[PDB]
């Protein structure tokens, strides 16, 4: 319902980037691999 | 909410990750070669009486 939902923060953008942080890496290909920690739980917090 | 830029984006749920990745390459590479010759060969003979 809109009368229970809040503001969790004032915005909603991250560090424009911050994808490529929670990828996995293959050490012998030397390459990135494909999405492994989730990069954004936000965990209902307003870390600005 | 995902962004790009300042775009912002709604992904499909049959996909993983869609992210810049930004990445870029640049390969140039120019060559030349030349080559010249030149040859001249002559030849000049004469009598008198």
């Amino acid at each position: 319902e809109d009368s229970e939902r809040r503001p969790s923060c004032d915005i909603d953008k991250p560090p424009p980037n911050i994808e490529l942080t929670g990828n996995g890496y293959n050490e012998l290909t030397g390459q990135f691999r494909n999405r492994v920690i989730n990069t954004k739980s936000f965990g209902g917090q307003c870390r600005k | 909410p995902h962004y790009i830029l300042n775009t912002r984006f709604r992904k499909p749920y049959n996909v993983e990750s869609y992210t810049p990745q930004t990445q870029g390459k640049y390969e140039f590479i120019l060559k030349e070669y030349e080559s010249y010759s030149d040859f001249e060969r002559n030849v000049t003979e004469k009598m008198a009486s």
